């Protein structure tokens, strides 16, 4: 009963042509992550093995592909930049009629919402981070500074300033910022100076709720927001 | 891109529609709310929808009952039956595969596929009420849940049921939104609270 | 009479695509743990040779395939970590209809439960060591507070202090800790000082029976959880 | 994801059921513990359940049998056969490999195998008791042991009796839980000492 499901190897060999695909998985017909990549390859989709927009806007036309909604590195990428996000059932159903089905009947929910407690559906937004200055504070290059520097400029960022924690010296201007991201490592002169020059100051999780929402939203509509907030 | 059109028109007939009392149980296949104007039912169970007029329209009348999506970012977008229930057996010869509603306990039902518009949509003749009753009660299948991967996939739906004269024109619409789902009694619950 | 159970190489090159193994035994169709590690192989199966959740979590869809329920450093690992403990079966069964069977008819027992004093069934559980401060007290790094750190870890806990029996000056914080998980050869001073601060303390017969039972149950439940507690 | 109900319902026709009394023996084939309310049996074993009504249901009536996991944990897991048994001659070519509970005897037993729950479940039409007894007996066959690896797996069920009439619609509702085990007796008396 799960091959039914699965569906086959492509018999046209270039069914996925012209297609470049990302996978990921969170952490129903369960997500066979390698049987579904050898369906691509089989009908010559092109697998990205990563993030990748250039080939995304000139070469291909790239799918995100997963069994639903998650908060991945190339989740977030994926809905920042306008790749959809597709369910692996999409790729088993173009198998299984040897022709390409509507991905826009396959869409996965972009997320989780704070707000509206809640999944909520994908749909057509505008760059959530369009001409928004960005001031990256933290004390780990990959997983906060690489990480979100890149989900804010393929979310439209103008620019997004990298700045670690305590290993940097505070030689740059804040007035330039529209908004601070950070972490608990944030240095407190920076929250001070923010304070006062009146430039907000965020978590990680505001950025992961815009691109959710699909819409930038309040600085401070939710605790979580708060660069501080702790578990608990 | 044009969206089947949804307001209502009770027209020169004075036609309504109407549906049956069923509660909250978890077992109950089909109930409505007049809260939500929305039916709640379950896959390929038995959906009795009313039909109700002030005048008797002349046989030769036609029912079209059609499903568009109810979300202004899907309108244009067509309803139809997720691929995974189109390999499925359940096709009474009657029905082509790819149709989300079907019509049963009528023989005269005929399926159309419109080839400019490229929605589906199932017609039967107008018949008037029986004697002893007020109202022609029509019979509707829901072939997928509102959750099917592939068809709605979680998106919400509008049943357009449509009075014609024979010609197609238009004499009267209605509408009503409807989820199909596993406990139509507790989803039903459960929206009416979320108000 | 002895490949009648076994059962043949799959056939389908396939069969296993997407799956990763992780085999262990004890110390009903005799356990081949060489034709069934071959018979996997053939059908493209992933064999894991130590427990690695990275790709457990973002890989393969992975199971642990025994002939029964063991008290295997594996088999801890994944009850900790909710891995499948499925029985050879399976596999074999699976090369037999050249078709994958549902695992969750083949699901090993999750071990004998001292308290129950039977055999019990795996149920799906929170993590049994959410949040948990422990203190590993003993004199072998690996065999107990290599082997002990990482289950508590995978299974939940916030900390754990490897802390050598003996060899190790004590200048830590008992009051930080939940437990102090240790054997016969946990210092005195440890000891006393534990007891002065209430601080429980256990043998890791405490954390395999948690793994059994699916839950953090009484650190005084059964004498067998006293630290010292000797054969006899 | 629905479970099937199991909730006792005697109806119009207050059906109840009843079984044999077979004490412990080691040789004994089949038997009930009413302080369990269940059933201790032998694979492929004659059990027979008794059918008790106060008012004759109309002919047309069926009965059908269900197993059903009785932990939670696994009630929405359907009961099966294991894939050795199935790979096994004891077909009588009535039924199915595939299913666990059988019905000797009689000679109209359908065998279900819904569509969209993926149940099993074995159905014999009602018929009354017979001149100079009170109650209908049918005789089910269990073809696997409770412990049976890649089947009901040490999992303990549950057998769901249905009276239904000829539309399916629901007459009445009993059951039992269920070990097919080696020595039925022993097990019994085991389990009754363990309250
Ligand atoms: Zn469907
Ligand atoms: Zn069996």
């Amino acid at each position: 009963a799960l091959e039914e499901q699965r569906g086959p190897l492509p018999l046209n060999k270039t069914l996925f042509l012209g297609y470049a695909f990302l996978l990921t998985m969170a952490t129903i017909p369960p997500f066979n992550k390698q049987y579904t990549e050898s369906q691509l390859r089989a009908g010559a989709g092109y697998i990205l093995e990563d993030f990748n927009e250039a080939q995304c806007n000139t070469a291909y036309q790239c799918l995100l592909i997963a069994d639903q909604h998650c908060r991945t590195r190339k989740y977030f990428l994926c809905l920042a930049s306008g790749i959809p996000c597709v369910s692996h059932v999409w790729v088993h159903d173009s198998c299984h009629a040897n022709q390409l089905q509507n991905y826009r009947n396959y869409l996965l929910p972009a997320g989780y919402s704070l707000e509206e407690q809640r999944i909520l559906d994908w749909q057509p937004r505008e760059n959530p981070f369009q001409n928004l200055k960005v001031l990256l504070v933290s004390d780990q290059q990959q997983n906060f500074l690489e990480l979100w520097s890149e989900i804010l400029m393929t979310g439209g960022a103008a620019s997004v300033k990298q700045h670690h924690s305590s290993a940097h010296n505070k030689d740059i201007a804040l007035g330039v910022f529209d908004v601070v991201v950070t972490d608990p490592s944030c240095p407190a002169s920076v929250l001070k100076c923010a304070e006062a020059l009146q430039l907000p100051v965020v978590s990680q999780e505001w950025v992961i709720q815009c691109l959710i929402v699909g819409e930038r939203i309040g600085f401070k509509q939710h605790p979580k927001y708060k660069h501080d907030y702790v578990s608990h | 891109s044009s969206v089947p059109s949804q307001k209502t028109y009770q027209g020169s007939y004075g036609f309504r529609l109407g549906f049956l009392h069923s509660g909250t149980a978890k077992s109950v296949t089909c109930t409505y709310s007049p809260a939500l104007n929305k039916m709640f039912c379950q896959l390929a169970k038995t959906c009795p929808v009313q039909l109700w007029v002030d005048s008797t329209p002349p046989p030769g009348t036609r029912v079209r009952a059609m499903a568009i999506y109810k979300q202004s970012q899907h309108m244009t977008e067509v309803v139809r039956r997720c691929p995974h229930h189109e390999r499925c057996s359940d096709s009474d010869g009657l029905a082509p595969p790819q149709h989300l509603i079907r019509v049963e306990g009528n023989l005269r039902v005929e399926y159309l596929d419109d080839r400019n518009t490229f929605r589906h949509s199932v017609v039967v003749p107008y018949e008037p009420p029986e004697v002893g009753s007020d109202c022609t009660t029509i019979h509707y299948n829901y072939m997928c849940n509102s959750s099917c991967m592939g068809g709605m996939n979680r998106r919400p739906i509008l049943t357009i049921i449509t009075l014609e004269d024979s010609s197609g024109n238009l004499l009267g619409r209605n509408s009503f939104e409807v989820r199909v789902c596993a406990c139509p009694g507790r989803d039903r619950r459960t929206e009416e609270e979320n108000l």
